[PDB]
């Protein structure tokens, strides 16, 4: 009877998600030519 | 039936993997949205409008100089609200004109607020005396005294430090130049607090590992300690007798040691800060009169007080075009202060 | 703003002709003047002689005139003095010194007109920072 | 008067060291 | 898990290594998949860098360190240090990358397969780090090792074709030594020249006759010394003077070695004989004047008379005297005037720089010399960008010179630090109080009070 | 017994006030040989020509110095690494002239402190304690010897040495600055996280073992008079102050064995001024700080700038002024 | 402990992995073409390297007045 839904998942999320979003968008930059 | 006061009390104060409290309320959104703030503008947002630099990673900057820049000196000391008189509501207009500098500045504020609140909180909850939030009052009095006081005091938040790696390297020379701040006894004292504290730290964590008590069999030794343990690990009357022996003198007294850990680093830094409040009024420790009477009557006397001065007005002409634009200076080539050949 | 053509035409000769380079031409002459130049003319001045610049204007005061594609082909495979008196090349790469100068050795003719023209197209994209020295830096 | 004020402090402080060294109050084990 | 994890070996994981004190087997094992990672770095590094090089440009625009040292042995180079032929490049890369392949098997035989310890297999190989006598003679097998060595360096530049002698008369070219130096005098003179400015202790060694004939008396000195130590046990004053454990021999070992390091970080900055700046690029030194060399021939061609021109100071703009005497170049490179080399030794005479034959004799090469190695000086960027720190982006370069001096310096710097660790470690490990101090007999307890 | 016996019996002494030892043989002498002549000329000596361009510069408090503006002046450049012991002057004057005691301190001090760092060994072993003591202080000394020895060695001259004095200090700080943007290489960022860091956990660990004092003492006294000297019990409650941290951050985040905790507290601070030496020993050399001057390009081929342009305006600054009576070429090489 | 599931239960359990090989790619993908399309750019109002300066001005649009600086940049825009 372990919980999903807890003040630690969110807090995880809150910083994981945007940083695999910005992950992927600085990982595009780099093919960005002048 | 309990009320809904104590009954929230309850909920905030559980024992959970991350604490949250009264205080978390405000900590948690000021702290993550500085943090946010400054990874979103240093990833996507430029200072094209307010310097004349790019500033993110979109443009081309690496970590090492990307920055969340402050805003334009026209912009004077307005707290540059979104929904504010010079951004209106514009989103895009607002990170253009330097918007996410006063966010981030102000959401940390109020984020180390929050955080030293939580110190208090949580001691309080287990039922030790708050001497970590006194010490967090240092790294507070840094933050207000550069952030805010040091900026209000000069014509707009453009002189405030730009958050990023290179731009506090920027801060530093300007600080150099401008202000001759390592010549401030306020910064002098603040080197001392955190060279020294530095110190304490190496020397009083080797001083432990190296008088530790045979307390297992291992030659890897970190096992033979137990928390619950009534007994010190380490021998204080071994530290001392080898320390009184090398350097003259020694602790002998525990409590007093602890305490002088915390004085000193505590102490240099609100040193630093009673100078930068000065700074804010250019109110420096740029010159020594003497020195300058003599050099400027005698012209065969010089000291490295007088190079380093030499040094200032280098970098105050050849930065201040580039660093300062709002002046639109032009230095003709002429002017610059230089020695030979170079 | 844009690597144009326009930015690209530059005087081929003396005469007023022009010639329009194209942008794989503009990026293998900064390539090449790195390979074989920047090591005395990074960024248009001349570390072992700063009297002597790779401005436009200072090279169409050069004997013979240094300011076009010509010109400056003919100066890597014969290089004068300013004053066109004295022939250079056993102090200064060229062709003629390949072999005391040896990364001269395979550059072909193409190769020098695109470093002929990385030279005159820079100054039309970084003004007075050209030969300028660390005042603009 | 200046030269004889610095070098008054620090020969104060080489003799703090001495007395802070030699006159110190003993660490008593008991 | 015969003592492969914390609660049986005594070690935590981190300290690892240290489970091998005592399992001679396995330790071989460790040893000799190392040596087969330094072949292999070797080998592949070599293939790489040849891979990567433009024969026409300097070795040193290239960022090669392994080439050059194949060079310098006379291999692959002609006159000026042209490079004529590329073969013997890969063939030094191919045979150590093939060698490591068999040292990298010998080693995980040993390491997972062979026998833990080997004192039950073979008395021959089997080892007591506290038996001096075996101790010595291992050590003296490595010594006649190292001594064939050295006379292996003697061959090449005696019988096999020489070595590059950037100091040839006509100029730097290969060379056969014909009459090494064997003079004791000579040979060991050099190791009691100080270390300071304009001596260099060894670092100053500027002819290849002397180095030829340092390595005769380095290759005779190990092998005499290794057949010593097989037939002999320390004396009785050696024997209380150390301590006798593996830990102990690494330690001095790593104090060795650090001394060492920093040597060769010496010897790469300041030493353009064995290390010819043809193949690593100009030193410091050599840059600093060979500037003032190059102004000093412009100007002279503009008219100037450039010994008589007072510069600002009032010290000579373009000469000046050293502090006993001697004619040497102004400016800030006036602390270098002990530099010397092939390019600039033509206008020197007994009185130092000469000023009638700066006035007549500068040949073109030397003027060309000059101003590429003025534009080559060991000044860049971690991300190597060449020049002053405030240079702009254009020329990729980082000297060699650089690159070798630091990573050494780093090296020999972490090696003294180790060398006290482990010694530090070895003396309480022999006398028992490594673990701690025994709380029911504290020394300091039985001592007076200090006061 | 024998004379020499008794001797070695004394220097190695564990009951002496201060401990001697083999290394204080060599100490004891040129420590205090360094500290007389250091005394001795940051009071009285005359101005020393530290550029080798006949233009001394006054380090004394007698010739027109304070504290702040004092300094013992490196020798000049001129002598470059010669060795410039007294014997080699035609006169003390001549001596003074060319900062020969900028010398005569440094090496005694070296040497002292390098023998200090192996007395510390010493008296380890003597007192049966473990040894690393002298590991950590190597940081400091590494530091020591990388501004006063390795930058002289890779640039050619004692006169680039740091000056024995604090305005002296600051100027070799700025040139430094100037000639290899040490600000923008990492060594010096891990010996500023090192020193910032350190002065932090020096904060944290005396508040946290402050705040988890056991109540031994009344409201009118010094909570340090309930630590009794050589008392075998522990005087605050670590699980307690592990309860703290734990939640301030999380638990795992926090230490609860005090040995994995003191290692820590060596190990952060010694570590990134180990880096920091480095950083000053490698830029000996001339491997410098990350140079992204004109990195950034627009689509035309203008120079955008960062930051890192900015910073490299001031370099120019400091760059162009330094030293301004003796470059005569355009380049400074060293 | 706390009460919540160890984080090494989780990130070892193929429920996780199921879930997370899907949420982590589709994130990373988006935020590709958040930059890829453009649109980062336009969000922001950070130039695209042709939209520094027009073709033949060299002066930076530094903004000048607080309170129609909103319209000095969107002036500067229009003059591009
Ligand atoms: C302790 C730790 C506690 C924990 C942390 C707490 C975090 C809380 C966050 C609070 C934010 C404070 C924002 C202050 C904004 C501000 O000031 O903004 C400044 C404004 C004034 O605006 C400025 O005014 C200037 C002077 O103008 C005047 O003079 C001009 C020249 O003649 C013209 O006449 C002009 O019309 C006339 O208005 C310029 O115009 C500037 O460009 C413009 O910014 O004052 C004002 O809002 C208010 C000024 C009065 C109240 C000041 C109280 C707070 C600040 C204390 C520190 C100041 C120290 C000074 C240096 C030492
Ligand atoms: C057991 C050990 C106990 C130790 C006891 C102490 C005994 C005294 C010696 C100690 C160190 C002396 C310092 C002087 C260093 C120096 O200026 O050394 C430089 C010299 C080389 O000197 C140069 O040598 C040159 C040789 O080049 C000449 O010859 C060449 C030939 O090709 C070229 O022609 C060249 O142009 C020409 O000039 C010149 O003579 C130069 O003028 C001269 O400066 O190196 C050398 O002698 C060899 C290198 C010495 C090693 C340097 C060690 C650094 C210390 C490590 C510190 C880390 C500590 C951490 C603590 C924690
Ligand atoms: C504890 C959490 C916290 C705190 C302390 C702050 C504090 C701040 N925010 Mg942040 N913010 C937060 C959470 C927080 N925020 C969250 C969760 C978000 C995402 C939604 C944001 C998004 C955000 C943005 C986008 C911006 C800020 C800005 C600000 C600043 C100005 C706020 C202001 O003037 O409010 C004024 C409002 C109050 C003080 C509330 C008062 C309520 C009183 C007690 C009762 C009065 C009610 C009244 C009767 C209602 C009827 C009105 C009627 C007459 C019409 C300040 C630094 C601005 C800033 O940083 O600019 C540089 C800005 O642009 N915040
Ligand atoms: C040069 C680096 C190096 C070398 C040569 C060794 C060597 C050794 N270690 Mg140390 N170790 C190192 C680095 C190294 N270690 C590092 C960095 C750490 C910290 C992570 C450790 C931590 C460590 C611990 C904690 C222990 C050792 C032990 C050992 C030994 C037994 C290994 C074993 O049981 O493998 C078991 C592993 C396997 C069977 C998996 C495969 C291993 C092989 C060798 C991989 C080879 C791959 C290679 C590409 C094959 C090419 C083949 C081709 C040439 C034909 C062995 C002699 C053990 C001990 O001392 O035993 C007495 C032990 O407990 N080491
Ligand atoms: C320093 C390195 C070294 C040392 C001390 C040993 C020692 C030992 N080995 Mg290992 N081994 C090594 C490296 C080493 N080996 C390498 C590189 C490989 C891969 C080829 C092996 C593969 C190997 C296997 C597969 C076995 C051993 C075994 C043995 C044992 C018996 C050896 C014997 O009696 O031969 C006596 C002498 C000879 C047979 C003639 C020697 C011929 C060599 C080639 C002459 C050397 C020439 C020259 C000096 C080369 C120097 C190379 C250098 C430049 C790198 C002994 C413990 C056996 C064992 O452990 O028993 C259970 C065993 O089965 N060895
Ligand atoms: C890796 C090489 C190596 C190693 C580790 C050893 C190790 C050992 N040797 Mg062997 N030895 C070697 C090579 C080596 N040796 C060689 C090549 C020879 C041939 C010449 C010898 C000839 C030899 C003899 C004749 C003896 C030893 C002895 C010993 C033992 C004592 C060493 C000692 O106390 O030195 C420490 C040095 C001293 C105590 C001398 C005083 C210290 C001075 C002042 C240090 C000066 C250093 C300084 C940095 C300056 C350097 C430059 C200088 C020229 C100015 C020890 C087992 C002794 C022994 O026990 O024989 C069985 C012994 O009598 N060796
Ligand atoms: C501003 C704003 C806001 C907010 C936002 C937010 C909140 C955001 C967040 C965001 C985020 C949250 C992001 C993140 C990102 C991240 C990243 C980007 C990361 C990266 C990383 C890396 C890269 C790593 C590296 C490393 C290290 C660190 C160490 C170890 C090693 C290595 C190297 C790996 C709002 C809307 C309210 C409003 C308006 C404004
Ligand atoms: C014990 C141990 C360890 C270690 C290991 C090692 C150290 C190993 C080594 C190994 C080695 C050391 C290996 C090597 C290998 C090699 C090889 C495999 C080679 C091959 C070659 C080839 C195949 C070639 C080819 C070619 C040619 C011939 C020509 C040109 C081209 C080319 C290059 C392609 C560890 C840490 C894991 C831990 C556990 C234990
Ligand atoms: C090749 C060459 C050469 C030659 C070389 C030689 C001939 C060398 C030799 C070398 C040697 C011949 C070396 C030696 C070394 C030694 C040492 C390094 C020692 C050490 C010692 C110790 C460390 C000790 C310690 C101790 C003490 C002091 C006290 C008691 C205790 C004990 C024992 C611990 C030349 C330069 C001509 C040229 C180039 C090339
Ligand atoms: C510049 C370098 C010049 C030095 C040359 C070095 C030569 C190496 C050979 C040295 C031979 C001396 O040998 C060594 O002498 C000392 C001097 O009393 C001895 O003597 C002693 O040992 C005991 C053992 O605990 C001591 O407590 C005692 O005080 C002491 O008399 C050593 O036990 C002996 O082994
Ligand atoms: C135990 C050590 C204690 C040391 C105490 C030493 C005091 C006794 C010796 C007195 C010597 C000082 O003598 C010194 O000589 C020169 C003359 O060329 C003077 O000339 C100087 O004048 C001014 C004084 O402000 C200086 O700024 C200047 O750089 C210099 O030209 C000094 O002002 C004078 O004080
Ligand atoms: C902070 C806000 C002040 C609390 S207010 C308080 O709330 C109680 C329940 O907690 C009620 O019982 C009570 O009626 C009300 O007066
Ligand atoms: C360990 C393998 C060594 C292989 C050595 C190859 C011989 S080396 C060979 O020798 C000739 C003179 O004898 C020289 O003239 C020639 O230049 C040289 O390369
Ligand atoms: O001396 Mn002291 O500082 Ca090293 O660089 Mn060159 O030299 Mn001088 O100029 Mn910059
Ligand atoms: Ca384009
Ligand atoms: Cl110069
Ligand atoms: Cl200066
Ligand atoms: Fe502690």
């Amino acid at each position: 009877s372990y919980p999903i839904f807890t003040v630690r998942w969110v807090a995880v999320h809150t910083l994981a998600v945007p940083t695999i979003f910005f992950l992927g968008a600085i990982a595009a930059m780099q093919f960005i030519q002048r | 039936e309990r009320g809904w006061f104590d009954i929230l009390d309850d909920w905030l104060k559980r024992d959970r993997f991350v604490f949250v409290g009264w205080s978390g309320i405000l900590l948690f959104p000021c702290a993550y949205l500085a943090l946010g703030g400054w990874l979103t503008g240093t990833t996507f947002v430029t200072s094209w409008y307010t310097h004349g630099l790019a500033s993110s990673y979109l443009e081309g900057c690496n970590f090492l100089t990307v920055a969340v820049s402050t805003p334009a000196n026209s912009m004077g000391h307005s707290l540059l609200l979104l929904w504010g008189p010079e951004a209106q509501g514009d989103f895009t207009r607002w990170c253009q004109l330097g918007g996410l500098w006063t966010f981030i500045a102000l959401h940390g504020a109020f984020g180390l607020i929050g955080f030293m609140l939580r110190q208090f909180e949580i001691a309080r909850l287990v039922g030790v005396r708050p001497y970590n939030a006194i010490a967090f009052s240092a790294p507070i009095a840094v933050f207000v005294s550069v952030f805010l006081i040091y900026p209000l005091g000069q014509s707009s938040w453009f002189f405030a430090p730009s958050f990023g790696v290179a731009a506090i390297f920027r801060f530093l020379l300007f600080f150099q130049g401008f202000h001759n701040w390592t010549l401030n006894p306020f910064h002098m004292m603040g080197v001392a607090g955190v060279l020294g504290g530095a110190l304490l730290c190496a020397i009083h964590g080797a001083t432990v590992e190296n008088t530790l008590f045979q307390d297992g069999e291992g030659a890897s030794t970190f096992r033979a300690f137990n928390p619950t343990q009534a007994e010190e690990t380490y021998s204080m009357v071994t530290a001392n007798r080898f320390w009184s022996q090398i350097f003259g003198i020694a602790f002998s007294n525990k409590r007093w040691l602890h305490f002088f850990m915390l004085f000193v680093p505590v102490t240099g830094l609100w040193m630093s800060a009673i100078g930068v409040v000065g700074l804010a009024l250019n109110l420096r420790s740029y010159d020594f009169i003497s020195q300058e009477i003599r050099a400027a009557e005698d012209p065969e006397f010089e000291t490295f007080y007088t190079k380093n001065l030499l040094l200032n007005e280098g970098i105050r002409a050849w930065m201040a075009p580039q660093d300062q634009p709002h002046e639109n200076f032009v230095f003709p080539e002429e002017v610059l202060p230089r020695g030979n050949a170079l | 703003a844009e690597l144009t053509p326009e930015v690209l035409t530059v005087p081929l000769n003396s005469e007023g002709k022009t010639i329009t380079l194209t942008e794989k031409q503009y990026l293998e002459g900064k390539r090449l003047f790195q390979y074989a130049c920047a090591s005395c003319h990074v960024g248009g001045i001349t570390k072992t002689n700063p009297s002597l610049d790779l401005r436009t204007e200072t090279l169409a005061l050069a004997t013979p005139p240094r300011d076009n594609i010509e010109g400056l082909v003919d100066y890597m495979k014969n290089p004068t003095t300013y004053d066109g008196e004295q022939e250079i090349a056993e102090v200064h790469p060229s062709l003629r010194s390949a072999d005391i100068f040896p990364k001269m050795r395979n550059l072909t003719e193409k190769d020098l007109v695109a470093i002929a023209g990385h030279i005159l197209v820079e100054p039309k994209i970084l003004g007075d920072k050209w030969g300028g020295g660390k005042v603009y830096y | 008067m200046e030269t004889i004020t610095y070098v008054f402090i620090f020969a104060c402080i080489i003799a703090l060291f001495f007395f802070a060294i030699f006159f110190r109050e003993p660490p008593r084990i008991t | 898990a015969t003592n492969r994890d914390q609660e049986s070996s005594g070690f935590a994981w981190w300290a690892g290594n240290a489970r091998l004190i005592n399992l001679s087997g396995k330790l071989l094992g460790a040893h000799v998949a190392h040596a087969g990672l330094i072949v292999f770095w070797a080998g592949a590094m070599t293939l790489f860098e040849l891979a990567h090089f433009i024969p026409e440009k300097p070795m040193y625009e290239q960022g090669l360190i392994l080439i050059p040292h194949i060079a310098t042995l006379g291999w692959g180079v002609g006159p000026g240090g042209e490079v004529v032929d590329t073969f013997p490049f890969f063939v030094v890369g191919v045979v150590h990358l093939i060698s490591s392949a068999v040292l990298g098997f010998g080693g995980v035989y040993h390491a997972i397969r062979g026998p833990e310890t080997l004192e039950e297999y073979s008395s021959f190989f089997g080892y007591d780090w506290k038996d001096k006598n075996k101790m010595t003679t291992i050590l003296g097998f490595h010594l006649i090792v190292l001594g064939i060595g050295a006379l292996l360096l003697v061959a090449k530049a005696m019988f096999f074709g020489g070595l590059y002698d950037t100091w040839a008369p006509g100029g730097g070219d290969v060379r056969v030594i014909t009459n090494p130096t064997l003079d004791p005098r000579v040979i060991f003179g050099y190791l009691l020249k100080s270390p300071f400015g304009g001596e260099g202790w060894i670092v100053s060694v500027n002819n290849l006759e002397d180095v030829v004939g340092g390595h005769i008396w380095i290759g005779l000195i190990c092998i005499a010394g290794g057949i010593w130590h097989i037939l002999t046990t320390p004396f009785g004053w050696a024997r209380r003077a150390f301590i006798w454990s593996g830990e102990a021999y690494l330690s001095y070992s790593l104090g060795a070695l650090s001394m060492m390091g920093f040597i060769a970080t010496c010897f790469v900055w300041f030493n353009n004989t064995v290390y010819p700046s043809e193949f690593y690029g100009p030193t410091g030194p050599e840059a600093s004047q060979a500037q003032a060399m190059t102004f000093l021939i412009r100007d002279q061609k503009l008219g100037a008379n450039v010994g008589s021109a007072q510069g600002p100071t009032g010290l000579g703009k373009y000469l000046m005297r050293s502090p006993t005497g001697e004619i040497i170049f102004g400016g800030e490179t006036m602390r270098f005037w002990d530099f010397r080399g092939p390019w600039l030794e033509p206008l020197r005479g007994p009185n130092g720089l000469d000023l009638n034959k700066i006035k007549n004799d500068i040949q073109p090469w030397q003027e060309r010399r000059a101003a590429e190695y003025m534009t080559h000086a060991p000044l860049g960027s971690l991300n190597s960008v060449g020049g002053v720190a405030t240079e702009i982006n254009s020329v990729n370069f980082v000297s060699p010179r650089s690159w070798l001096a630091t990573s050494h310096f780093v090296l020999a710097f972490f090696f003294l630090v180790g060398h006290l660790w482990h010694a530090g470690r070895a003396r309480a490990a022999a006398a028992g109080f490594e673990k701690g101090i025994d709380r029911e007999s504290e020394p300091v307890l039985s001592m007076p009070s200090l006061d | 017994a024998n004379l020499w016996e008794r001797f070695c019996n004394w220097v190695t002494s564990t009951d002496n006030r201060l401990y001697v030892g083999w290394f204080g043989v060599i100490m004891i002498p040129t420590l205090l040989a360094a500290t007389i002549c250091f005394v001795i000329a940051f009071i009285a000596a005359p101005p020393v020509d530290i550029d080798g361009i006949r233009e001394p510069v006054s380090g004394s408090l007698l010739y027109g110095n304070n504290i702040i503006t004092g300094a013992v002046v490196p020798s000049s450049n001129a002598i470059g690494l010669h060795f410039y012991p007294i014997w080699e002057a035609a006169s003390l004057d001549e001596w003074l002239y060319n900062g020969g005691p900028y010398q005569l301190i440094i090496f005694h001090f070296l040497l002292g402190a390098s023998c200090y760092m192996g007395r510390q060994w010493e008296l380890s072993y003597r007192l049966g304690m473990r040894p690393w003591i002298c590991v950590a202080y190597s940081a400091p000394l590494a530091s020591a010897f990388a501004v006063f020895l390795i930058y002289p060695i890779g640039q050619g001259s004692f006169s680039d040495g740091m000056p024995l004095g604090i305005s002296g200090t600051f100027n070799f700080m700025i040139v430094f600055q100037a000639e290899h943007n040490i600000l923008m290489h990492p060594f010096h960022q891990l010996g500023v996280a090192g020193v910032f860091g350190g002065a932090l956990f020096c904060a944290m660990h005396g508040s946290l073992v402050t705040s988890s004092l056991i109540r031994e003492t009344t409201e009118t006294e010094s909570a340090n008079y309930g630590y009794k000297f050589g008392q075998e019990e522990e005087t605050y409650n670590i699980v307690a102050a592990h309860g703290y941290f734990g939640r301030l951050i999380f638990q795992y985040a926090s230490f609860n064995n005090s040995r994995s905790l003191h290692f820590f507290l060596a190990a952060w601070p010694v570590v990134g001024v180990w880096f920091t030496a480095l950083g000053i020993s490698t830029m000996a050399f001339n491997l410098n700080g990350f140079n992204f001057n004109h990195s950034v390009i627009d689509a035309k081929g203008n120079v955008i700038n960062t930051w890192a342009d900015i910073i490299n305006r001031a370099n120019l600054g400091m760059e162009v002024m330094h030293e301004r009576n003796a470059h005569n070429f355009p380049l400074d090489l060293a | 402990t706390t009460g919540e599931r160890p984080f090494s239960d989780i990130i070892t359990s193929v429920r996780y992995w199921v879930i997370h090989s899907i949420t982590i790619p589709a994130l990373f993908i988006a935020g590709w073409l958040f930059v890829s399309t453009g649109l980062a750019y336009d969000v922001f109002g950070t130039p695209r390297p042709d939209s520094y300066y027009a073709q033949e001005q060299r002066s930076i649009p530094l903004v000048t007045d607080r309170f129609e600086a909103k319209q000095q940049v969107e002036t500067f825009l229009e003059q591009l």
